[PDB]
């Protein structure tokens, strides 16, 4: 249960954001983006993926 | 009633406090319950039972 | 006497030698399982989570 | 005992990559794979002083939103693709360096007028890929000294500058021990750098600088 | 190293692998050979599953 | 103490028994956790008697369960008291309230 | 390039036990990753003073009772544990203790020295109730560092102590909790310099003008495993 409420919390979306509806070049900048604080978790992004 | 005895105290009448992680220091996202409950030592420790 | 070599010696006895562990009641045969154990400090059995 | 703590060594630089590699530490006193751990990392992920590109100008254009013909993916990915490009810069603030190329096929950074007061520390990295039996395109690209990662907050293109070299770092702490306890840590960090350092020494770095406040107050 | 499973890609009965595997564990321990596969100090147990690794045990051996 | 209870265990500390309770009114004479002493008043005195009730308390002792159960004072000396005070705590209780 | 360095500008005890430092100016972020490293710190290594064992005349173990005094022997020790003193360049001290006569027993009353200081005179031992009544007693101190549960000590020891000690479990770690906090200050007319503040509650033993310096110490040299590799 407590995994599943962390990424059901991990994995939403918020309409408003800090740092929300910016264009990012990978997971690993994602993480650099969360971890110092400047984008919030559920802020909606594009990224390139592969 | 009881709002009104944590506005007595000098206390938040949302009985939650944002709280920060002695790990790292980084704040909790939203605050968190904090309160006094009464625990009780069972009877069932466990060098009685290893 | 518990010397200060045995628990080196532990440590290479149990390196990787499987133990059983299973709750009771145990229904079906996944309520038995192995797992390569571990030491620790207290005396709780560590389980994990998922299981 | 009383100030004498225990002191861990590097008990590997483990290394799996030039790009990454696992730096663990046994063992440090209880708590303390945090107290290192993560204050390394909160130097390393964003106070890690470097240089990095700053702003584009592509030829003729006013936004990026202007998805100009001859090229296979459109501005706005070459103006992140771009941000991708490491960069050492010796000596100055900011440095402007030009590109073009021409003919079909990709473009890559060895297509830049390689100053060598600057070093493209990755040749190879594709910048675009050209599209007609005309296509050739002519840019200015901005490099810039700086520190940290810094958001695109503040003809140009306006992009995130990624100052720092750690494309990602990790810690963990876990159970280590001795003779006759259990309760210490080990610490274990991973971290990937986008090659303008390699991450060993990138941490003697971060090590330096944390150590550098401390100065003033060790006797 | 743990779950078998490459080792039953190889030995396709999966009970055969535990005869197969305690037999050549027992060459190793009793029977006093040595492993074709580098060794790390292992246990026997997990020698023999890194024998079947290399491909080159079957009950013909 | 429990902080929030239900005002129940001022009840259920002294009825159990197992609080030592004032048989008599009157004042602390001695004290000293083994023994508390008591010169009762002469309102509630019987005639012919010295007039001094003392409780010699149980101290480290196995409950039928192995946990001990040592009596401590609440009083002080020269403290009066009153019929049915709580003179000593019991397990797991502290000025007569019940606390687990 | 262009990192300012802090000074420890400014304290203030605020109370025999209570006090506030400041550290100022620091970068960005430099007043998180300090702020919380030395409170970590400052918990867990600043090393301290405390009662280790007690002989008292008379009893025998932890569960007696004295005649006289308002206290099991047990609270006795439960309230021993809990008093501290300095001691000047020591690594453990005896301290003896005697009173008679009713009334409180308190930290006053023990034989005190040049070389040892207590923080606070009336943290209080037992009373006595009986006009007769005594205690003597040979507190012994010992310094150290973080927390050692008596358990743990004696299987330390490995020799066996004799009847009528007792002992007390150590709780040598003098700072009881920290906070810190970060905000902008006038300096270079500029923005985004933190005066770091830490401000701290301890049994008061010590004062902050060591204390920061030492957990600054310790870090700097745990640190250096990292710039030696």
């Amino acid at each position: 249960q407590d995994v599943v409420l962390g990424l059901y919390y991990m994995t939403r979306d918020c309409v408003n954001a800090k740092g929300e509806g910016m264009v990012l070049t990978g997971p690993k900048e994602a993480e650099r983006l969360y971890r110092s604080g400047l984008a919030s978790l559920h802020a909606r992004v594009k990224v390139r993926i592969t | 009633e009881i709002k009104e005895l944590l506005k007595l105290g000098d206390l938040p009448t949302s009985g939650q406090i944002r709280l920060y992680d002695g790990r790292t220091g980084e704040q909790f996202e939203r605050p968190v319950t904090v309160g006094y409950m009464y625990m009780l030592k069972l009877n069932h420790l466990v060098d009685d039972k290893m | 006497r518990e010397e200060a070599v045995v628990w080196d010696i532990l440590d290479e006895v149990i390196r990787e030698h499987p133990v059983l562990l299973n709750r009771a009641p145990t229904l079906h045969r996944l309520g038995i399982q192995a797992f390569e154990p571990v030491l620790i400090e207290g005396k709780a059995i560590q389980l994990h989570p998922l299981v | 005992s009383v100030t004498e703590f225990l002191k861990p060594r590097l008990v590997d630089i483990e290394q799996v990559s030039s790009t990454h590699a696992k730096v663990t530490l046994e063992p440090l006193e209880r708590g303390f794979g945090h107290t290192l751990g993560n204050a390394l990392r909160r130097i390393l992920l964003s106070s890690m002083p470097g240089c990095a590109v700053t702003e584009v100008e592509i030829d003729g254009v006013l936004h990026e939103y202007s998805t100009k013909e001859g090229v296979q993916e459109d501005i706005l990915e070459i103006l992140l693709n771009l941000k991708g490009l490491a960069v050492r810069v010796q000596g100055k603030d900011e440095v402007i360096l030009t590109l073009n190329k021409s003919g079909i096929g990709p473009v890559t950074a060895a297509d830049i007028t390689h100053d060598g007061d600057v070093e493209i520390v990755k040749p190879q990295h594709v910048i675009c890929h050209l599209t007609d039996e005309n296509a050739s395109i002519s840019m200015r690209i901005k490099v810039q000294r700086g520190r940290g990662y810094v958001p695109a907050s503040t003809g140009r293109l306006l992009v995130d500058a990624c100052y720092s070299p750690v494309e990602r770092i990790a810690y963990n702490v876990e159970a280590a021990r001795v003779e006759q306890r259990t309760d210490l840590d080990k610490l274990v960090i991973e971290m990937e750098t986008n090659g303008t350092i390699d991450p060993e020494e990138a941490i003697r770095r971060a090590a330096t600088i944390l150590a550098e406040q401390l100065e003033a107050f060790v006797d | 190293r743990v779950t078998v499973q490459d080792a039953v890609e190889k030995i396709g009965n999966r009970f055969d692998l535990v005869l197969v595997a305690a037999r050549r564990a027992r060459q190793m321990q009793v029977g006093g050979k040595d492993p074709l596969v580098p060794e790390e100090n292992d246990k026997t147990t997990v020698i023999a599953l890194r024998e079947i690794e290399e491909g080159l045990i079957n009950n013909q051996i | 103490k429990p902080l929030v209870g239900t005002g129940m265990e001022r009840a259920v500390a002294v009825d159990s028994g197992v609080t030592a309770v004032a048989k008599r009114g009157g004042v602390v004479q001695y004290v000293d956790a083994s023994r508390i002493v008591i010169k009762v008043n002469e309102d509630e005195m019987y005639p012919g008697e010295a007039g001094i009730d003392i409780y010699n308390l149980t101290k480290y002792t196995r409950s039928n369960q192995n946990t001990c159960i040592n009596q401590m004072p609440c009083v002080s000396l020269g403290e009066p008291v009153e019929r049915g005070d709580v003179l000593a705590d019991g397990p797991s209780t502290d000025l007569g309230e019940l606390a687990l």
